[PDB]
């Protein structure tokens, strides 16, 4: 939620952005894909199986204009401050909790699934440093992750010293591009691609 | 005694990579008040100087007249301006390097504003003797080598008895969970045929010497050292 | 905070504490390098000269200009110090480095140890409540492939007539 | 000619040789035109590179009664060293004396063929500082980085070996035989260990012979593709 | 954690130091 120029969007802004235009995108590409969002690192908590620090926004279900309303009610400096309210920042989290959350929110769904992804939009190159338990907890469960079939990609955002991926996310990402083992200090090139909104309904 | 406190040191010190104008060098320096001695290298030939507080006073009157100096603190200031550079590289020096490869001797010029002020150094370093030239590169590198060998046999011996370790739990009426986390025996030949055609040839590349100074120097010291110590 | 330890290290109560003193950064004054090292009774200094500052730099492999300050410190943290006592004389032995170091210690006077200890006592009550307030106030306060549609190719936007 | 001969020594391993309780290193390439030899003590290091008429002129000055060709004389030169520098402990018909006048080292080697005698000797000035490097430094340094990563490589396959034998830990049953529990690898701590327990041994070079006993392939290796 | 407190605290060096022990307790200046 910290700007370093004071005039460019701040990561979280960005990030809710970029979901709002996946979704306007898929509400004309394929009404036939469900979308979820969840947070993870905030004070509340609401899941089927109830961990801690893991906030289910919105389970897996077709796009829509009521889901595109709610996101856009944390559009802004005023959606921010309301989303701090409701929800609240700067909590403690373990990555292992959030990954399975996210498998029991895959499973829940009956509909046969072509494809499984996550994304995860974040600024923290190595989340849990203090911690190493932690952080083997992860990788068993990103290799989990990966050997069920589903597919995890990371969307690095602005970081004030620099994001580096050898850290702890060079083995969590299903499959790693031929040049990404260097030091970004830009945010990832994908936003833009998720930035750019495809209007044209396309059949398989 | 002087010059064999020198001579200590100078063996003492590890190898520092050095940036001229144009090429680059492998320099190990000691410097006292009673002198200094430095050992140049670039892979192809070695160079040694070592001077006394005369040759030093001598040079400074010389090379940079209007300045009146003890050569103790003419010693100081070159320790000062050289040690950073070698310690680490890549940040603000201020002080160019240049060198001359005359006939059979060279000359490596270092210039720098000391206080605002220009200060001028050469080093005139003829060709280093063998036994000096052996003694701080041959002797040193075989005993970095078998060092490295031994510690290979020990990783090798701790994997086997790994080995030994998993083929007891799996025999233990087990069953692995995660088939990913499955490593294969480990052979010594096996693995050295591998390595020997996939690694080596990129392994094996000194270039210009900086790895040589990256990685072997805490192995460096430490056999130095001990061949010291021993003699 | 000068770089200091205790001996005999464990969890034994204290029996000897070394520090050293002398090398201060800035332009203002600077005092040659020296050794203080007390058992709360007697007191051991140096009292090096600037002859003695070089043939101990010399005589290790160190280079005049170098600083030992920041060895003393690596070796206090790794509790690599050894101490033998003499009659009147005490030997310190320094291993944090990769070549050990030795140094030779004489008792200090009992008028001039008394005020040196008085003001080791202030220093280190000092040095207690400040990092004891720093604790309080730390500890606690496939290429071309769509990402939106994967198994269609990212169609390239449109750009219309673009003339050569 | 002389091309085929440096680098014929050049892609040459050391050999141990021993004379009058006293201990060097030697490579030779020995062929019908010529040959090279390179000795060295750990001190100072000795070249040699012979043509075909200069053996023929030496050889008839330290053989009065020897007709041979030059060829010939290469040849029962080459069959007479290679044997000995190849292992030791072997029917060592050949006796060697090195000695040092001024600055270069004559090595004589006396033995006999049919049983009738049979001398030739080596007079090898001080090898120059670039053939001393590109023979010693280089594929020293080579062969110390190679090392290096091959510990590198050791210490990545141990972590997965302790990561398998975790993952039985946390998930399994316990070993029949409790002796064979390992303790799991840390790199700080094995380096630390070695270095304060077994580097004052394992880099006792002595006089050469454990370097040609335990590395001499990685030497080989490294030199090749230093000439590639 | 023995309390303590040393008079002067500021940036000025303090001159005395106070504490507490064996709550035969006596305050120590």
């Amino acid at each position: 939620f910290e700007s370093q120029s004071e005039d460019e969007l701040t990561p979280f802004d960005m990030s809710i952005q970029c979901i709002q235009s996946v979704y306007i995108s898929k509400i004309i590409s394929s009404d036939r894909d469900l979308l979820a969002v969840v947070f993870y690192g905030t004070e509340k908590d609401k899941n089927s199986v109830n961990f801690k620090n893991i906030y289910v926004l919105q389970e897996l279900d077709n796009p829509g204009a009521k889901r595109i309303l709610e996101l856009d009610q944390f559009k802004g400096q005023q959606g921010q401050k309301r989303f701090q309210d409701m929800m609240g920042h700067g909590s403690d989290y373990s990555l292992s909790e959030v990954l399975w959350v996210c498998a029991n929110l895959f499973s829940d769904v009956q509909f046969k699934m072509s494809h499984k992804r996550i994304m995860l939009f974040t600024n923290e190159d190595n989340p849990h440093g203090n911690d190493s338990a932690k952080a083997s907890r992860a990788r068993t469960k990103a290799g989990d992750l990966r050997d069920t079939g589903i597919f995890l990609d990371l969307m690095h955002l602005k970081k004030p010293g620099g994001f580096d991926i050898s850290l702890f996310y060079r083995d969590i990402i299903s499959i790693a591009e031929d040049e990404d083992l260097r030091v970004h200090f830009e945010e990832s090139s994908k936003l833009e691609d998720l930035l750019r909104k495809v209007r044209a309904k396309e059949t398989r | 005694p002087v010059m064999e406190e020198l001579e200590q040191g100078l063996l003492m010190q590890p190898w520092a990579w050095l940036q001229l104008a144009e090429n680059s060098l492998l320099a190990k320096v000691f410097i006292t008040k009673q002198g200094y001695a430095l050992l140049v290298s670039d892979l192809q030939q070695v160079w040694h100087e070592q001077v006394d507080t005369s040759v030093v006073s001598q040079r400074a009157k010389e090379l940079n007249k209007r300045l009146t100096a003890p050569p103790a603190a003419f010693l100081c200031h070159l320790d000062n301006l050289l040690r950073p550079l070698l310690k680490d590289a890549a940040h603000p020096s201020e002080a160019t390097f240049s060198c001359d490869c005359v006939a059979d001797a060279l000359i490596l010029r270092v210039r720098s504003e000391l206080s605002g002020l220009p200060f001028y150094w050469n080093f005139h370093c003829m060709l280093a003797s063998p036994s000096l030239v052996s003694q701080h590169l041959i002797r040193p590198l075989m005993g970095m080598s078998l060092a490295l060998q031994c510690q290979v046999r020990e990783l090798a011996t701790l994997l086997h008895m790994k080995d030994l370790e998993i083929q007891d739990y799996q025999e233990s009426g087990a069953t692995l969970i995660r088939d990913r986390l499955k490593t294969e025996p480990f052979e010594e030949n096996s693995f050295l045929e591998q390595f020997m055609i996939e690694k080596l040839p990129e392994a094996c590349s000194i270039g210009d010497g900086k790895p040589f100074v990256m990685n072997l120097q805490d192995l460096y010291m430490a056999v130095t050292t001990q061949e010291v110590q021993v003699g | 905070s000068p770089p200091l330890c205790t001996l005999p290290p464990g969890p034994e109560p204290p029996r000897f504490v070394c520090y050293c003193e002398g090398e201060e950064s800035g332009e203002g004054d600077r005092g040659g390098f020296n050794l203080y090292v007390t058992d709360a009774a007697e007191l051991w200094s140096t009292c090096f000269t600037p002859d003695s500052l070089a043939a101990l730099k010399a005589r290790f492999g160190l280079s005049a200009a170098e600083d030992i300050t920041p060895r003393f410190r690596a070796a206090c943290e790794q509790q690599a110090v050894a101490l033998t006592l003499q009659e009147d004389r005490a030997s310190l032995t320094l291993s944090g480095g990769p070549s050990a170091l030795a140094f030779d210690l004489s008792k200090v006077p009992g008028p001039e140890a008394a005020p040196r200890l008085r003001a080791l006592t202030l220093g280190l009550a000092k040095r207690v409540w400040s990092l004891e307030r720093r604790l309080a106030a730390a500890e606690e306060t496939c290429p071309g492939e769509s990402l939106i549609n994967p198994g269609f190719k990212s169609k390239k936007p449109a750009g219309g007539v673009d003339f050569d």
